[PDB]
DNA sequence: GCATCCGTGAGTCGAGG
RNA sequence: CUCGA
């Protein structure tokens, strides 16, 4: 926040908004100035974010962070399967699997 | 770090030293006996589930190595550390049914 | 859900016997092309092409909404069998 | 000739070469079974005046789903140094493919607390959520697998 | 042979598929409704959609 | 959508007249959702304040930030004087467009919860 | 990128669809944000501001003689649609003198020059026998939507304010759809809902709404 | 009572990085202006990308080469970071040409400079070469928009080419801020500033204009109106 | 009228090898 | 057998 402070920007319309919003869900201690509640969101692990696709605010603080992610050996791809017809086994005559 | 020592994944230098050579292929390190070590690097190698197996030179020429210092990152390895994935950065919301 | 599925269950005794009814009108317009439809041009169901719309290829499709309109007659014993199929062969030949 | 572009002089793939579903990987042929030419067979040779040949393909090819780029090949032959197969087993050639696979839908992530899931969506920078700053996430988790 | 395979012949698919349903399946099936029929859409990927409501 | 707002700022607080819960609102002594009691009958400044003559100028109120879906409020629906919140409102014609019969869906659905 | 075809499907003039398609990966959502947003705040109309009537001191008060209080009658003179054929015209005063037994309709209101009643079968108040209504209405110009005590205005000591509701569209609701075009699978299609008052079309609010937007664009232009 | 035109404020540094000023606005339109603006920034702008990549004596991707230390996916990896700017507009592919040898660390300085064409970071480093390591390539760039896999446009100089993933959009960020300012005695308006960071390969003034009108080109697509032919 | 020995069942699909 | 639901 302060590097956005240095840089010249105050704080943000849609963050007033979700900071009223944030009052009424008691997670801010209404009184204090934007920067300290936001503060107090951020100690608490949230931040305001905006929706990508009308950039207005999510109407609450989200949890956002680093988080580690694995991806498993289950992959879709040596998945997929599909057959019209094919093999058929020996005795049965029912097809293989 | 001790999971990927264990493992046998990464290389390490068997001794304090000086390493001469620095290859996609191969580190070749010359130790305080002054004897040259050549160590191939196992390169695009299949594994039993046919992940891949590669080791990752992690040292520059004439780079100065004490012994256990890491030589060679192994697969799902950074720098000597257990790599089983990515970093990234999330967001704990719905999100349209998706 | 299948378009106007309330009414055609209300047509029935028994949800079973139309689906009877719906499979053997399907293969009625399948083995004459057609050409025994009891819909009018406009009544048609249509797909959409990449050149523009044209007839459903769905029998199925084409039985259901042809059962909505009151125009189709089911029930055991209308009419012998092979009489049923010269009839619909003379009518429409295949 | 379109068929077998990629095939070496031995018939063997070359290395580099990009294989996809029905891509040889090993031409191979084998003699056909004692044939009795069913007589439609009989009178469409007369038709297109070919004799029919001795052997037939038998090839190895990529299956459905699969492919990448021929990275390795191996080939052991009966009669050459150190090599002996099992008995009447004149040669067995392997191919080695890699393939470079990015994430996509349908692919499982998990992180260590036993959280597990699909990938179901993947969207675009710009439909992403993102911090005051500019930066969209990465990755949006669903509070109700808490 | 994949490489073979022009775009039309997708067009041709959807027309095939129009009106028709597939059954999908989910083991273990406990009850009927493991098993359901739907109307197709074609999608890129290798992934099967299944509809939320359905789910449970 | 459909939970609505309790506010602890007005408390149980007795006005005479609506136009002194208006002025004690304004002055920032009582909350837009908390219980009061004008005259005799209990209400709260959200049903007096914002008076709409149906569901549009309500959701129009709402999209202007006037009031939230949550805010108890004062709405004109069906020939009604219904004291509930916008986004109740928006889950009711949720369900009547879906089902394409204004009366049956009023019929079915719950309101008050 | 073939240009999309802008198709259009009304109802009167109080309702429309429009659909936009195929746009490229993601403008489906692109334009109708804006759009809609505009549409919703930006769009000239005409509503009810202010509200004398004679013996009334104020809003919570009721009427000797009139079934309906001050309130309800404040609330059908919201769903007034009036309609300014001269775009000089910014504000005009409505009067209306009714006694007896009488249902008071839009109708009633004495005629002004250049100013259309579009809904003149609107229900205003029912009076009894005895029942005198003796009221006058201030109807400006403007957009979206001013609650009352955020314009305030009073001619006299007991004009009542209204909340002003001049935006002339309902509703606004979009869609976007995935389209597409031979082997282009990621395409959008836009499709476009709206409602008005009559006063102004769905069609015409849109363009204006594309008008708007487009005036706005051009403010990138002179440092 | 109409709000008029508003000021428009130009800020730059370099040309990487761009604030945006617009104000007075309007209630609302800091969003409706700055989040169109924002979509198609982020997606829509045309640019430069290494879209092919030669190596004597490799045969693919999955390959290593002597006397070098990086194998041939991290050179790739990183050739993927090189930002060319062209300087003629007709110019639409361009092949860099980079002959190493030697002990030294190959930046992106090392390509054969060509007219009309600028390196914007040529202290990218791309490969160390060891005594006696050669490296030769050459790196096919190509105009276009947005992110294009290899997998999809398999692009190809010569048979031992290896085709690289494509991400054209010179637009490395976007942000807008929307904060409360008044005129006369008119309360929340808006003032928007649009934050871009590029590449260097186009300005952010020029990003910002290209999108300006591809916007202004989309609302064109309302004019043509058609009956809906369903009835 | 009651303990003892024997024969028989013990979820699904899918994957690897 | 080991893995997955
Ligand atoms: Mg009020
Ligand atoms: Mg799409």
């Amino acid at each position: 926040f302060g590097k956005r402070k240095g840089e010249g920007f105050g704080v943000d319309k849609r963050e007033v908004e979700v900071l009223r919003r944030a009052e009424k869900l008691g997670l801010v201690t209404p009184g204090k100035t934007p920067e300290e509640q936001l503060k107090e969101l951020f100690l608490q692990g949230k931040v305001v974010l905006y929706d990508g696709r009308t950039g207005e605010p999510i109407e609450g603080p989200i949890v956002v962070g680093q988080m580690f992610i694995m991806k498993l050996y289950h992959m879709v791809e040596d998945k997929m399967h599909a057959r019209s017809t094919g093999p058929y086994s020996l005795i049965t005559q029912q097809p293989l699997g | 770090e001790r999971v990927v020592r264990d493992s046998l994944a990464a290389l390490y230098a068997e001794e304090d030293g000086e390493v001469a050579k620095v290859d996609g292929n191969r580190i070749v390190v010359r130790y305080e006996d002054g004897r040259l070590v050549e160590y191939p690097l196992r390169r695009f190698y299949r594994s039993n589930q046919g992940t891949a197996l590669d080791q990752r030179p992690r040292v520059v020429v004439g780079q100065r190595v004490r012994k256990g210092d890491l030589l060679a990152d192994g697969p799902a390895s950074e720098n000597g550390f257990l790599a089983l994935g990515q970093n990234v950065l999330v967001a704990i919301m719905p999100f349209d049914g998706y | 859900a299948e378009p106007g599925i309330d009414k055609l269950f209300g047509m029935v005794d028994s949800k079973y016997r139309l689906t009877v009814v719906v499979a053997k009108r399907a293969q009625q317009l399948l083995r004459h092309g057609f050409k025994n439809t009891v819909l009018e041009p406009e009544e048609r169901p249509k797909m959409q092409t990449l050149e523009g719309l044209f007839d459903d290829p769905n029998a199925v499709t084409w039985a259901m909404k042809e059962l909505l309109t009151g125009r189709l007659v089911f029930g055991e014993n209308l009419v012998p069998e092979d009489r049923l199929q010269k009839e619909m062969e003379r009518l429409y030949p295949v | 000739e379109a068929a077998l572009r990629d095939l070496d002089e031995e018939g063997v793939v070359r290395i580099g070469a990009e294989v996809k579903p029905g891509d040889i990987l090993v031409g191979r042929t084998s003699f056909k079974g004692e044939s009795e030419p069913t007589p439609e067979e009989r009178l469409l040779r007369s038709i297109f005046g070919e004799k029919a040949r001795d052997v037939k393909d038998t090839s190895l090819r990529v299956p459905p789903g699969e492919g990448g780029i021929v990275v390795r090949t191996v080939r052991l032959r009966r009669g050459d140094p150190g090599v002996e197969l099992k008995p009447g087993v004149r040669e067995v050639v392997r191919v080695y493919v890699a393939q470079k696979r990015k994430l996509q839908v349908g692919d499982k992530l998990a992180n260590r607390h036993g959280n597990k899931g699909v990938v179901a969506k993947i969207l675009p920078v710009e439909d992403m959520p993102h911090l005051p700053d500019g930066t969209p996430v990465d990755v949006i988790l669903n509070p109700l697998g808490v | 042979r994949q490489r073979d395979i022009k775009d039309e012949v997708w067009d041709a698919l959807e027309e095939v598929i129009h009106g028709k349903v597939v059954l999908l399946n989910r083991a273990p099936t406990l009850h009927r409704l493991g098993i359901q029929a739907f109307q197709p859409v074609l999608v890129e990927g290798q992934s099967i959609q299944l509809h939320p409501l359905v789910c449970e | 959508i459909t939970q609505v707002r309790k506010e602890k700022k007005g408390a149980g607080l007795e006005f005479a007249t609506p136009e002194e819960a208006l002025a004690a609102h304004e002055r920032g002594e009582v909350a837009l959702n908390a219980p009061i009691k004008v005259a005799g009958r209990e209400t709260s400044v959200g049903r007096l304040k914002y008076v709409f003559a149906n569901p549009d100028e309500a959701l129009l109120a709402v999209a202007h930030g006037i009031v939230d879906l949550q805010d108890v409020v004062t709405v004109r629906y069906m020939g009604k004087r219904l004291e509930t919140s916008p986004g109740r409102i928006l889950f009711a014609r949720i369900v009547a467009e879906a089902v394409e019969d204004e009366k049956v869906a009023w019929e079915l659905i719950q309101l008050d919860v | 990128l073939k240009a999309p075809v802008f198709t259009v499907r009304t109802q009167g003039r109080e309702y429309g669809e429009f659909v936009l398609e195929p746009l490229e990966r993601g403008f489906g959502v692109t334009l109708g944000n804006p759009l809609r947003r505009i549409l919703l705040s930006s769009i000239p109309g005409t509503a009810v501001t202010s509200v004398y009537i004679e013996d009334v001191l104020h809003e919570f008060s009721t009427i000797p003689g009139v079934k309906e209080d001050v309130v309800e009658i404040i609330l059908n003179l919201k769903e007034l649609v009036v309609r300014f054929l001269n775009p000089s015209l910014q504000t005009v005063t409505l009067l209306l003198k009714a006694e007896g037994p009488k249902e008071v309709k839009a109708r009633d209101f004495l005629p002004v020059a250049d100013v259309e009643i579009m809904n003149p079968d609107l229900h205003i108040a029912t009076l009894e026998e005895g029942g005198r209504l003796n009221m006058e209405v201030r109807v400006d110009r403007g957009v979206g939507y001013v609650p009352a005590e955020k314009h305030g205005i009073k001619d006299r000591i007991n004009a009542i304010p209204v909340d002003a509701v001049f935006s002339p569209v309902r509703r606004v609701a979009f869609q976007v759809e995935d389209t597409r075009l031979g082997q282009r699978t990621d395409l959008d299609k836009l499709t476009l809902r709206i409602w008005t008052d009559g006063s102004v079309t769905p069609l015409e609010a849109l363009n204006q709404a594309v008008e708007i937007l487009r005036e706005h664009l051009t403010y990138f232009s002179n440092p």
